[PDB]
């Protein structure tokens, strides 16, 4: 039981939000209130869960819930 | 005629208490807040000795709030918001307010997490493991910088930075702010991070406590023959110093007026004071003080070298006359950069409450401390006009008279 | 109440390692920012510094270097030629509580502190960390270092705000002399070059990355395809005096400075707000009758930080724009040294007549369209000045100086 | 032909910056030369670099004389 659900997880620590705020469609700075250095913290969360580098312009356009899990599967 | 500054607030967050009234207890009692420490001793330090805060801040600051900070920040952040309850401000008192500043600094801004910087990126991520938040734990202004964002502060906002003097200078600058007309509250304090990191720079020096590692509430001990060196500590502090005029009108309640501050240089020595310095900052705080000065929080920080000379400088200043003196940092160990608005507090406590602390750990009386009226036991009194100390390396000097308002 | 005057300063930057290479550079608009092996070395994505180019060996007494770190050892041959400039001898300012010094870095010196914790771990421990480390590495240490050989007895300590960190000093120093505490106060700072503390900026993204194989091209405030700022060292010093003290002893008189203003944004950490830098600017100027003719702004050239900026000058000044220029095209961004080397820059401007060019501008900014910004050196009598400096924190500086009549 | 014997003398010469000459071998660090308790730290640090051995605190403050440095480090 584990899924891949916790890039949810690691956003809602990351933004320090109520993981049913989280919402696959949900944007980290339209919605969640993510700025500018929160984003590049976020990038870096998502790596120290699931052992992956991420490239610069590959992790930025990311952006909402849904991209974050899209990425990751298949990395 | 001239602005008068007042304080009508403070806050703490040191080794003898969280608050000021824990602090104050531990003031009466004479209490250390020494304690061992695992992490000096794995370090591979030769002392092993603490003033550590007795607190788990986990939590306590907002989570938008504390990614900026490293612990100096945090215990000054927690000072302030003691200090802004005590003062009795609200939200719409002191935020957005051109009048309103704040001047904080520490000592050695953040060692841990330039440390820490480093090691990320020398490791196998690199540029990714830093993160985007150690330049502002690590950069010297980072307990004005992560305050003043925090609490809508519009008026001044900078560090002062000035070794174990810091904070000292911090408060006469809000003093100096509030006479020139600029400001008519400016929060002052400061705070400093405990970690091997920075004790090992000092112990290198030879300026720490080592004999006593067995026995720690032992270790610091001023004025003491046998004392050999200061204890490291930890905290911070913040006082609300207010123009007179704006706090008397809003129904403030006053601490005590700052009637004094001293600042000097001894172009001398880079680590070992000088006489003369510290003779004319005394004498430049107590310019135009009609009345006397009834306690003296010293720096005393239980050096072989830098107890007797501070001695020396009272005898010059009073002569014959010199006033009960005691120094808090047998109990608290040394908070470097904090020291200065720590020890103004505990001086506006005793003041508060009618009392003296004692000077600690004295077993034998050092030979050229002799005659002077250094206090040993807890001693009630009614105190008018208190005077507190701060000194740091590179000769750099300063002074602090407060006193009780009138009627 | 009491004035303050110029009377001699000193400098060691990117562009010049005295007053006179430093007019040169300036009147050039030629570019301080090199490539740096050590940048890239470390592993960071910028590899452009604007770094100081000129051996340091015995140029100070070996009992006075043991404690320094380079941000101490910029600052202190800054003092040395602030002071012969100002034809002061050793019986005028050494031993003299009237004249005291104010002078800090923005970060200390991480490389000594690293280096402590370094030799710390490794072996021998503590016996490879040596009894200076903690004046290197201390907040204070710009200060320290420096009023302790020049035999200061006045005022000492450090002021620090980040990027606007030698410009408080300046500030204070004012205030020292309208207080009547000083004669003379040292005004000043210094910042060391290293990765150690660059990599932290850079995993901010501040720094400009894009431009490696053409340094002279990263730092380009005001185009419409900057990326950040090129980080550099050095230090600055500047010998402020009381009004009739300088008359007295026929002091050379560079200008009054007839406004400071500081001041804070309580809003954003990194981002400035604009409504702190227009009253910054606005209390700085603040009873000064004359206008202000030149105006050297903080202009990083970061995306976000230079219109926000030129937004603040517009409210201030509306449609009697002053002329502007950001030398940091030229020099790069000296953090806690910017402040007192961009006086510097706008002193020698006012004092030799004519405006150095903002370069590197290949396509100005949508937004930074009806201004006056100068692109190319441009002579003219120049008689009031303005330097912004910001500091994160929300942090704000500014200082008016204007010619003595 | 003759490794050198005792170069002692240069680490002290270049520490506390003299010309060698003044390097008398009775010569105390504090009341000549000129040495702070700072710089003594630092002579005993390179004392050590120098000459690849450590020295334990309790004795390197026995250590005060010219002579002192070259006792210790014989037998040693
Ligand atoms: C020491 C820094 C300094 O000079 N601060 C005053 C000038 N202000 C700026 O230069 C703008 C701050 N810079 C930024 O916000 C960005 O460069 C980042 C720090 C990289 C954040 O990016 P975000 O999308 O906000
Ligand atoms: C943070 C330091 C501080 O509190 N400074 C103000 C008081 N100064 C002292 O207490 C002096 C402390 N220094 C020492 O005790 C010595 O170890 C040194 C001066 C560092 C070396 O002494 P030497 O015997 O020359």
């Amino acid at each position: 039981s584990t899924i891949e659900e916790r890039v949810k997880k690691i956003i809602g620590e990351q933004l320090g939000v109520k993981q049913e705020e989280v919402t696959n469609n949900a944007s980290f700075v339209e919605d969640l209130g993510a700025d500018s250095l929160d984003t590049v913290e976020l990038v870096m969360a998502l790596e120290e869960e699931f052992d992956t580098e991420i490239p610069d312009e590959e992790a930025e356009k990311i952006t909402t819930v849904q991209a974050a899990i899209d990425y990751i599967n298949g990395h | 005629a001239m602005k008068r500054a007042v304080i009508t607030g403070l806050g703490i967050v040191s080794s003898i208490g969280n608050n000021q009234q824990e602090v104050l207890a531990s003031l009466r009692e004479g209490r250390s807040g020494i304690t061992f420490s695992q992490e000096l001793k794995d370090s591979g330090m030769r002392s092993h000795v603490w003033g550590n805060v007795k607190l788990d801040t986990t939590g306590l600051i907002d989570r938008k709030v504390v990614r900026f900070m490293s612990d100096a920040s945090i215990y000054a952040f927690l000072s302030m918001e003691q200090a802004i309850a005590d003062a009795g401000l609200s939200p719409e008192a002191y935020q957005n307010n051109p009048r309103v500043g704040l001047i904080a600094g520490s000592g050695g801004g953040s060692p841990r997490f330039q440390v820490f910087g480093a090691d990320a990126m020398r490791g196998p991520r690199g540029l990714k493991a830093v993160g985007p938040y150690v330049v502002t734990k690590a950069m010297a202004s980072g307990v004005s910088a992560c305050l003043a964002t925090p609490f809508k502060i519009h008026g001044v906002n900078y560090s002062i930075s000035s070794a174990c003097a810091t904070s000292a200078h911090c408060i006469g600058n809000a003093v100096e702010q509030i006479q020139l007309g600029k400001q008519d509250i400016v929060f002052a304090g400061g705070g400093e991070e405990l970690c091997w990191e920075m004790a090992c720079e000092f112990d290198a020096m030879g300026a720490l406590s080592t004999k006593y590692n067995d026995t720690p509430e032992k270790a610091s001990r001023t004025y003491d023959a046998h004392r050999d060196g200061f204890v490291i500590a930890g905290g911070g502090g913040m006082v609300v110093v207010e123009e007179l005029e704006h706090a008397l009108a809003r129904g403030a309640h006053i601490y005590a007026e700052i009637v004094g501050y001293g600042a000097t240089s001894d172009g001398a020595d880079m680590v070992a004071p000088s006489g003369e310095g510290a003779v004319r900052c005394m004498k430049m705080a107590m310019h135009g003080v009609d009345t006397p000065i009834d306690y003296l929080n010293s720096h005393g920080t239980s050096t072989p070298v830098g107890d007797v000379k501070e001695l020396a400088a009272i005898r010059e200043v009073f002569g014959d006359k010199s006033p009960a003196i005691s120094a808090t940092k047998a109990m608290t160990g040394h908070s470097l950069g904090a020291a200065g608005v720590q020890e103004a507090i505990y001086s506006l406590l005793m003041l508060e409450h009618g009392f003296i602390a004692p000077s600690i750990n004295i077993e034998e009386l050092d030979e050229q401390a002799a005659g002077l009226n250094i206090v040993t036991e807890t001693t009630d009194r009614e105190l008018t006009t208190v005077m507190s100390n701060s000194f740091g390396f590179g000769g750099t000097n300063a002074t602090l008279v407060m006193r009780k308002l009138k009627d």
